[PDB]
């Protein structure tokens, strides 16, 4: 089972909404009751750090301007206040079915 | 020879009958809730059976059409009747921007009717199809089912759009499946399982071709009742499936009109730039290779040197004629002749096609549907999977054997996908003899 | 809580070494763990995922012929091989653990069949990196 | 996100064997009797439900008019007529599935229930209460 | 070309007969409280959805299916389930009557037994599920000595 | 009583049952939109006395209340100590320290049922 992500890298500015999809292959409703797409962040030469689970549920410890959307056919997300921390590769995981697969890559920076 | 008898219980035994089925998992195919389940149900090999099998005698294509039948009259029953149409229209033709060969289709018509008020009319006009309106006797032409049972509107609330359905078992049955990919419809299979649900089952409905159907697993195989007879429909399904596109290049606009106390009708507005013909668009090399495996298939079984070749349709009805299909959730008729022109020894395709308005059923003349007129632009994508062929006789010294299109019934569209399963009557009790004896 | 990915270093092709993942701060008998890689240069890759009480066990679509992973309840400690190397399978290899707590197993009446189940990860350490060479 | 562990015999695994190693199976079948849940349609299934109980309820009545009620497997005091068949003992326990001897001896049915019923209740219920009384 | 042959019991074979000797057919008179017709019946029991007649013909076999549990429930809350027939532990009460034996068990069939004792019924009831309680658990529990 | 042993320690409420089997002995004893909704509760109230029927009569206990098996117990479901189970805590909290293991528990009585108790009775008939 593949997955894309879309569109592929922005560069943004402060004072702005964000959104950033994850096109599905598949619609993966759980026979638990939901759907298994999961994001997490890194940062270069750095670890990955979970962002958000169960499709629109923010991790614990984790500021507000993190939460999650979409449903089974496709997929986005939902960032206000667009800050110099919030870079790095946000990317978008399947744990449906095996093999895993992941989101490619999101390079996000600010503008000059 | 002290012989006794035990009685034993829960041994593994079969029979046959007959039995109801069981449904598994706004639209009006299935439900918003039918049974929800735990949706993977385990397939379970077994060991050392052979089991006859039939087809061309199965309950369950019988109760699919009853069930699909029952469904269909349970979404029809709480909209609107159409009683006030069956009028005298004045009309005339129309001019604007028009490609030529779409000349004589649509027609520009007038009428009187009542409002919500019992009490005044109005002046309505729209826009209808050639092949929906005929003569009275300018062109006063009455509409095509006046003469004949009344006329309905669905509601518009409700799409088409047909959902996979699983079929189950109720408890103290079960249900096998062949595992021998090589399986004519009929004949023993040596390789057998069961499951406790089916697969996803699409309802599509479609003459000639058959839609976003199932593949085979090898190859292309041929499925008929009595090859030797002639009066038999024959089943084909392919390999490789062919992509088609299917579109309607119009961009359509509706209005919306009160006839009654809570009741309305929707009218056809205009139509923005040309008017165009909608049309089909297929690959060319993949549909010769196609039928080239098919005649290579066809050799096994008929005289090899004999000339295998295509007619056209041999005419009759308007319904087997053309190709019928649910794109968008509109019913498109085309026009199919090109497609079976050839003539066989031992990249782009078009196909015009028309559309109705008054669409009669599966095959009763008791109803009539008038399908609202979707505004914009449609766009289908589809795949192929299945033909239906049909022969003539008249076995004189062996030559030209020409084939034509066919598909009366929807009951071989579900032998398509039903040609495996079988439903089995279960037996726990029995006894055998024995040494023992019971005691006091 | 405390998880280390040690284990560095570079060889030729064809060698068989052993890998340490040392774990603190969780009930160690209830969790399951991962791996996964990351290219150089490049995005991320699962390789391989064994149970939580150790006995089922899955790897990618390469090394189905390649690799052995065991766990070690006792010491809290997990143990990977990886044989018959090529330089192209230079990447970065990590050691991380799924979020979600998983249970018992399930047994089904209808045929029996032991299920389990599975979700994704939260929790990645540093990491490591073996560069498979030539010279 | 699953894996399969598999432990015990299928539901009707044991049916290409042989009757005497396949009689070891007995349980998964009425283990599996009486679940699957586990407008039209929901009349249907009322229907499918309520047949299932008269045919569960019918089985249960025919073994407790018998003395081999509430347990598996028993006994009898019916001596064997040869009149059936005259197999000589390892044919049939070594040599034969269960659809087969289900075909052999499928015209005896009625007679063999009859005479089960008459046994079990004739010499011994009243001549259980002869027996409790001297 | 139907010809007829042998013979058994057959149901209501005995209701005109001595109690003593009627009481051998109990088998075959209490087979048929759930069948009469032991017949192509599927075909109406699967196409009669949309209407009241097969919901009338659902409360029958509903109503039947709880009246054999009902029956077979209350001979199972005494201690004499599974069974055709058994003694206890209940003296008789000779109020009741105090004809012979000879004349019940060899001139008196079950029909005129039963106009005669028609009202001893909720008494009796009661007595047997005394004694299915009193020292049936009660002393069982007193033998539940080990 | 009807459900009266409810707040109490297992160990404690381990005598008195009988009284509670007595009383749990009942129910059908003592007797259009809304008959729709009467049918299916007849329906429901059937399945569930003949599951619980079904699930005794196959096992060996099925006569007597409480029975005695041939299965040992492993330790692999709980660890606790046996006084600090029987005086120590309810039945809810027991049951939902054993609410994920039941159908093997169940399974391995199936199998104890059908294995050396029926075949072993017919080895032990022939003499
Ligand atoms: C049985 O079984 C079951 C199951 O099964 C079922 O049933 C059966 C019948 C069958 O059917 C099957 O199939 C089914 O399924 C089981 O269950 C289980 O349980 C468990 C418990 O144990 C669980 O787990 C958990 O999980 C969680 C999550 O999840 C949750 O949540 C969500 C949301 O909310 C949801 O959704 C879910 O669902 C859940 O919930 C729940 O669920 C359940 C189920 O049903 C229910 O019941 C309930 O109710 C619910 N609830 C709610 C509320 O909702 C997770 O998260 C968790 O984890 C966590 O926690 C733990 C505990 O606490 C921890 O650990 C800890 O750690 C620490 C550290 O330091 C230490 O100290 C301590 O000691 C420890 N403890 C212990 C005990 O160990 C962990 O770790 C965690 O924690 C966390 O961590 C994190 C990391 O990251 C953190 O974070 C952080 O933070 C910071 C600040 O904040 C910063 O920010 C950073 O950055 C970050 O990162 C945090 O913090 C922490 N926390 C805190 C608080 O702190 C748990 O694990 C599961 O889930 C279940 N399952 C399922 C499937 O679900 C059972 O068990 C069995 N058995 C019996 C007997 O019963
Ligand atoms: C109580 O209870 C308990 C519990 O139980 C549990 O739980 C419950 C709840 C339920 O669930 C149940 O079911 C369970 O079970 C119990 O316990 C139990 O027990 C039993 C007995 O008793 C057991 O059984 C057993 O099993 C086993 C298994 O095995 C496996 O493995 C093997 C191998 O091994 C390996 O080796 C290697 C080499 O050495 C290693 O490595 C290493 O390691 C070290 C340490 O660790 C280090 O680290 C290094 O580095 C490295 O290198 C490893 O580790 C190991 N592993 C282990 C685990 O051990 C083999 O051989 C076998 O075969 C097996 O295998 C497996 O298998 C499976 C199945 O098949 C598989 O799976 C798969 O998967 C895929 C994917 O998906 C697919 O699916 C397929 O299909 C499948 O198949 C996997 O993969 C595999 N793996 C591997 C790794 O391989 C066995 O073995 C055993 O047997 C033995 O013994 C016998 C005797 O006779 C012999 O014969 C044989 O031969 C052998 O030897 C047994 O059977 C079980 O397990 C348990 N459980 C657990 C969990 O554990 C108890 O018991 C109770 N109690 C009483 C009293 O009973
Ligand atoms: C064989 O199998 C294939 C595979 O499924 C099947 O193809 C699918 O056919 C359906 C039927 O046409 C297609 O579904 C339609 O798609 C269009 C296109 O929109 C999509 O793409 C655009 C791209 O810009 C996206 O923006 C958009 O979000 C969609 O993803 C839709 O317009 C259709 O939606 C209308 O119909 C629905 C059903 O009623 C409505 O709920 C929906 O709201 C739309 O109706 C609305 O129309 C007006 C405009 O808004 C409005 O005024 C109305 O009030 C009404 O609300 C529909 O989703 C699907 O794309 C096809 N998939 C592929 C892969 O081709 C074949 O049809 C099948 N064979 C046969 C014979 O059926
Ligand atoms: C569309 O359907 C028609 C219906 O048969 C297919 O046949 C074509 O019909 C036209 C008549 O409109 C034929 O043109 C002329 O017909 C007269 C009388 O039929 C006759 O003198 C000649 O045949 C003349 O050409 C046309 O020839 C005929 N073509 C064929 C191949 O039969 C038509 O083929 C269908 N088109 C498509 C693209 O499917
Ligand atoms: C619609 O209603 C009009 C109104 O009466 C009718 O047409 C009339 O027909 C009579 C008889 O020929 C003429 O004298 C009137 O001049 C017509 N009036 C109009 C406005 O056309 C008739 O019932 C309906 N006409 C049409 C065209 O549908
Ligand atoms: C009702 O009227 C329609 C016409 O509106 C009839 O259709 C006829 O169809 C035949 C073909 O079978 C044509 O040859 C005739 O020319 C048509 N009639 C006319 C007047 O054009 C239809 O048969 C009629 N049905 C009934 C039951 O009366
Ligand atoms: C032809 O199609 C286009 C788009 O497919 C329609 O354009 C829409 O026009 C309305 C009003 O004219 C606007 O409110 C929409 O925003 C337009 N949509 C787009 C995507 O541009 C146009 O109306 C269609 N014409 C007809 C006759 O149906
Ligand atoms: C199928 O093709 C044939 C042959 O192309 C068409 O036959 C026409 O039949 C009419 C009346 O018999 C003749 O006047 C025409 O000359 C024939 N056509 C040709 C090209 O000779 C037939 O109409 C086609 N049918 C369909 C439904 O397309
Ligand atoms: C048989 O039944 C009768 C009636 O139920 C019993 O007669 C009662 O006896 C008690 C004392 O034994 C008196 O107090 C009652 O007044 C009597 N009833 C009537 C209506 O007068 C009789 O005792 C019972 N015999 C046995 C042995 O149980
Ligand atoms: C499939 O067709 C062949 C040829 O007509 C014939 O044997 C029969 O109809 C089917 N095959 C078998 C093995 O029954
Ligand atoms: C059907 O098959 C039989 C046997 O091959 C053949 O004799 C007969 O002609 C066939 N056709 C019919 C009955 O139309
Ligand atoms: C159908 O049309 C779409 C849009 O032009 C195109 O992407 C697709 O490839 C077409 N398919 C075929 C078979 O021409
Ligand atoms: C037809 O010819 C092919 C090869 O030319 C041969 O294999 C086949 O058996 C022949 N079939 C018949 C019916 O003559
Ligand atoms: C039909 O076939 C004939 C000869 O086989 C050819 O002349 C004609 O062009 C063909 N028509 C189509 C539409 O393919
Ligand atoms: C059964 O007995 C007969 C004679 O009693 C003998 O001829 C035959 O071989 C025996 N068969 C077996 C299978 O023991
Ligand atoms: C009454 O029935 C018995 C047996 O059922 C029979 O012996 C007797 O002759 C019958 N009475 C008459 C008057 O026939
Ligand atoms: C019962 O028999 C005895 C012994 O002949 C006799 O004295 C008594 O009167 C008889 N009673 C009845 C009711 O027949
Ligand atoms: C019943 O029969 C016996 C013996 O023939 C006789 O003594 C007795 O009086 C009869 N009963 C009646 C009420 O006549
Ligand atoms: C037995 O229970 C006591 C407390 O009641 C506990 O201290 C001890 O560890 C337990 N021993 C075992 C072997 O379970």
């Amino acid at each position: 089972i593949v997955m894309t992500q879309t569109p592929l890298s922005l560069s943004v500015t402060p004072g702005q909404p964000a959104s950033i999809s994850c096109k599905s292959s598949e619609s993966l409703r759980q026979s638990n009751g939901k759907t298994s797409l999961y994001w997490y962040r890194q940062k270069p030469g750095q670890s990955p750090q979970l962002l958000v689970f169960e499709v629109s549920n923010r991790f614990s410890g984790v500021s507000d301007r993190f939460v999650g959307s979409g449903s089974g056919t496709d997929f986005t997300l939902r960032i206000s206040r667009v800050e110099a921390e919030d870079v790095g590769f946000y990317y978008c995981m399947q744990s449906k079915d095996f093999p895993l697969t992941f989101g490619g890559g999101t390079k996000v920076d600010l503008k000059r | 020879e002290n012989l006794w008898v035990t009685v034993y219980y829960g041994v593994p035994v079969w029979k046959d009958a007959e039995t109801t089925l069981f449904c598994a998992s706004h639209n009006v195919w299935a439900t918003h809730a039918c049974v929800p389940t735990d949706p993977n149900p385990q397939e379970i090999h077994l060991e050392n059976v052979t089991e006859e099998f039939n087809m061309w005698k199965n309950n369950m294509v019988e109760q699919m059409h009853t069930d699909i039948i029952s469904l269909w009259d349970q979404s029809l029953k709480p909209c609107v009747k159409l009683t006030p149409l069956c009028v005298t229209l004045q009309c005339t033709n129309v001019t604007n921007n028009i490609t030529d060969d779409m000349r004589g289709e649509l027609k520009n018509c007038s009428f009187n009717m009542t409002t919500e008020l019992r009490d005044k009319k109005q002046k309505v006009y729209s826009l209808f199809y050639r092949l929906d309106v005929v003569q009275i006797n300018n062109k006063e032409y009455r509409l095509i089912n006046c003469n004949t049972s009344a006329i309905t509107q669905a509601c518009p609330k409700v799409s088409f759009e047909p959902i996979p359905i699983h079929y189950c078992a109720p408890a103290g049955f079960a249900i096998l499946k062949c595992k021998d990919k090589k399986f004519n419809g009929t004949g023993p299979c040596p390789s057998v399982s069961t499951v406790q649900c089916t697969h996803g089952i699409k309802p599509v409905v479609s003459t000639q071709l058959l839609l976003n159907g199932s593949l085979a697993e090898e190859e292309v195989m041929i499925r008929s009742e009595n090859i030797t007879n002639n009066a038999k429909n024959i089943l084909v399904q392919f390999n490789t499936p062919v992509q088609i596109n299917c579109t309607r290049p119009n961009n359509n606009t509706r209005k919306s009109i009160r006839i009654g106390p809570g009741q309305a009708f929707y009218a056809t507005g205009d139509i923005i730039g040309d008017i165009r013909q909608a049309h089909c668009t297929v690959s060319k090399a993949t549909w010769n290779e196609t039928l080239g495996k098919v005649v290579k298939q066809l050799r096994k079984h008929f005289g090899n040197n004999t000339i295998i070749r295509f007619a056209n349709s041999s005419g009759g009805d308007l319904e087997v004629t053309t190709h019928s299909f649910n794109c968008g959730g509109e019913f498109f008729y085309c026009n199919t002749s090109g497609l079976f022109n050839s003539t066989w020894i031992s990249d782009s395709i078009t196909l015009p096609c028309r559309i109705k308005q008054i669409i009669n059923m599966w095959q009763r003349i008791g109803q009539a549907m008038y399908a609202p007129p979707i505004q914009g632009v449609i766009r289908c994508v589809s795949n192929i999977t299945g033909l239906i062929l049909t022969r003539d006789g008249g076995s004189t010294n062996s030559t030209t054997e020409t084939f034509r299109p066919g598909g009366g019934d929807m009951r071989d569209n579900w032998r398509s996908e039903l040609y495996k399963y079988k439903v089995v009557k279960i037996e726990p009790l029995g006894v055998a003899p024995t040494r023992a004896k019971r005691r006091v | 809580v405390q998880l280390v990915e040690s284990g560095g270093g570079v060889v030729q092709p064809g060698k068989s070494v052993r890998l340490s993942c040392v774990v603190s701060d969780f009930p160690f008998s209830k969790y399951p763990m991962y791996w996964v890689r990351q290219a150089p240069g490049k995005g991320l890759e699962w390789v391989a995922a064994i149970s939580g009480d150790a006995w089922h066990v899955v790897y990618s679509n390469s090394v189905q012929g390649r690799f052995l992973v065991s766990r070690d309840n006792v010491k809290n400690t997990l143990y990977l091989e990886m044989n018959s190397l090529k330089i192209e399978d230079t990447a970065v290899y990590r050691c991380a653990r799924m979020f979600q707590e998983s249970g018992p197993p399930r047994l089904d009446r209808w045929s029996g069949r032991n299920y389990y189940y599975y979700s994704g990860m939260d929790v990645w350490g540093q990491g490591t990196t073996v560069t498979v060479s030539s010279a | 996100a699953v894996g399969i562990g598999a432990v015990f015999l299928g539901f009707l695994g044991a049916a290409g064997s042989t009757m005497g190693a396949a009689s070891m199976t007995l349980t998964v079948q009425a283990r599996n009797l009486l679940s699957g849940i586990v407008t039209v349609w929901g009349i249907k299934q009322l229907q499918a439900r309520v047949l299932a109980v008269e045919r569960y309820l019918r089985d249960q009545q025919l073994l407790g008019i018998w003395g081999c009620s509430g347990k598996l497997i028993c006994t009898t005091n019916v001596p064997w007529n040869s009149s059936w068949s005259n197999r000589n003992l390892s044919e049939i326990w070594d040599n034969m599935t269960w659809l087969q001897w289900d075909k052999e001896i499928s015209n005896y049915t009625q007679i063999i229930y009859g005479l089960l019923e008459e046994s079990q209740n004739q010499q011994e219920k009243n001549e259980q209460d002869l027996l409790a009384l001297d």
